[PDB]
């Protein structure tokens, strides 16, 4: 069916910056009546899409000045004129004057900013885990920048463990910034025969504590 | 105003059927056309259903014909979605839209209902306090955590005080892993509030009724 395609996946841009996305379509959708469907949705972070442009060109209620739908030829664009942090979301194209209704993989928006170091902190597992046969060391790199950013877990002064769940939240619309967590798992019996434990991000940012238990 | 809420979302056994609901409000139903739209876990949007303005016309594309079936009772301002021989490509977030007359097509969006069709059996969470050891202090700040580990399916809440703490929080996405979930959440607050009066972790999973509040101690 009409597939589209949306470029560039990914789209870093500069606070108050312009930005343009392009969806271009495998065949010709401008009608030669009235009535070409061509919208472009916004979904902000833990959000609905909402619905920006419609018909091409048009703006819909609420969306700003700023959000101008170009089109045209067989390469649809969205233009952001003056990129604000409440514009980071996944933009996607949807089409519609032909059956098949398809969309457009999507175009996420990140604000540039300044390098930001994390606020890293290690925490110890709890009493209650323990008990159950289960120890999980989870660290927080809090509020950083870009999202590019290591964890190393060393067990013992040296043993770099490799066993862990990583997470990261998407660019917060405050600060611009991102944060990680990472939990390293391992059982109570691996967990009660070591010592320290560190969290080192990459001058690495260290953070660990000792013991089982204090 | 114009309001969409969709309903009926969960877990279900392959094969297995299901009923979505969307119940419209601040607007006419019966003069609005509407649709279905689901977004997989890859956070693709993919088009489910449209159906008419006096029901009856009903569109389908080709993956969901035969299976899915939209239909709407316009006296209650219902929209419904019948799920049939369910797959697990079939998991994703239901949505429920209103079409604006020879205008757009997803004028208005809802929540969002998730259902997830899985084998794989319901597990509640296992919620566990994160404080720094000794309760050692990091300046004129203090970071807590939460961590909620092995849950299945993915609809899990997490809260500070019962929603007093909203400020600086951080609640991280789920990460799937051998058909069970884990998430975690942080805190930041200043020195002088916690070891004063104690943060409390709100932890809610609907799909097996758990719903545990754990004090953060140091």
């Amino acid at each position: 069916d009409v597939l589209m395609t949306q470029t560039p996946v990914s789209l870093s841009v500069s606070l108050g910056d312009q930005a343009s996305i392009s969806c271009r379509s495998s065949q010709s959708i401008v009608h030669s009546t009235g009535n070409t469907y061509l919208e472009w949705y916004l979904q902000k972070p833990g959000q609905s899409p909402k619905l920006l442009i419609y018909k091409i060109s048009n703006r819909f209620s609420g969306v700003p000045d700023r959000f101008s739908g170009s089109g045209s030829g067989t390469d649809f664009t969205l233009k952001i004129s003056r990129v604000e942090a409440e514009d980071l979301g996944v933009y996607y194209c949807f089409q519609a004057s032909h059956a098949p209704r398809t969309f457009g993989g999507g175009t996420k928006l990140e604000i540039k900013r300044a390098d930001a170091a994390p606020t890293v902190s290690i925490f110890p597992p709890s009493s209650e885990q323990l008990t159950s046969g289960g120890a999980s060391v989870v660290c927080f790199l809090n509020n950083f920048y870009p999202k590019d950013i290591n964890v190393k877990w060393k067990i013992d002064g040296s043993e770099r463990q490799n066993g862990v769940l990583n997470s990261w939240t998407d660019q917060d619309s405050k600060d611009s910034t991102y944060s990680m967590s990472s939990t390293l798992t391992l059982t109570k019996d691996e967990y009660e025969r070591h010592n320290s434990y560190t969290c080192e991000a990459t001058s690495p940012i260290v953070k660990s504590f000792n013991r089982n238990e204090c | 105003e114009v309001i969409l809420v969709e309903s009926g979302g969960g877990l279900v056994k392959p094969g297995g059927s299901l009923k979505l609901s969307c119940a419209a409000s601040g607007f006419t139903f019966s003069s609005y056309t509407m649709s279905w739209v689901r977004q997989t876990p890859e956070k693709r949007l993919e088009w489910v259903a449209t159906i008419s303005s006096g029901g009856g016309n009903t569109y389908y594309p080709d993956s969901v014909k035969g299976r899915f079936t939209i239909s709407r009772d316009n006296a209650k301002n219902n929209l419904y979605l019948q799920m049939s021989s369910l797959r697990s490509e079939d998991t994703a977030l239901y949505y429920c839209a209103r079409y604006y007359r020879y205008e757009a097509w997803f004028a208005s969006w809802g929540q969002g209902t998730l259902v997830t069709v899985s084998a794989a059996k319901t597990t509640a969470p296992s919620v566990y306090p994160l404080a720094p050891v000794c309760g050692d202090t990091t300046g004129s700040s203090v970071t807590l955590g939460c961590l909620v580990k092995g849950y299945f399916p993915e609809p899990v809440t997490l809260t500070w005080n019962s929603g007093s703490l909203s400020s600086g929080v951080h609640t991280f996405p789920a990460v799937l892993q051998s058909d069970l979930y884990t998430l975690s959440s942080s805190v930041t607050v200043t020195s002088s509030t916690w070891p004063s009066q104690s943060i409390t972790c709100n932890v809610a999973h609907p799909a097996s009724s758990t719903k545990v509040d754990k004090k953060i101690e140091p």
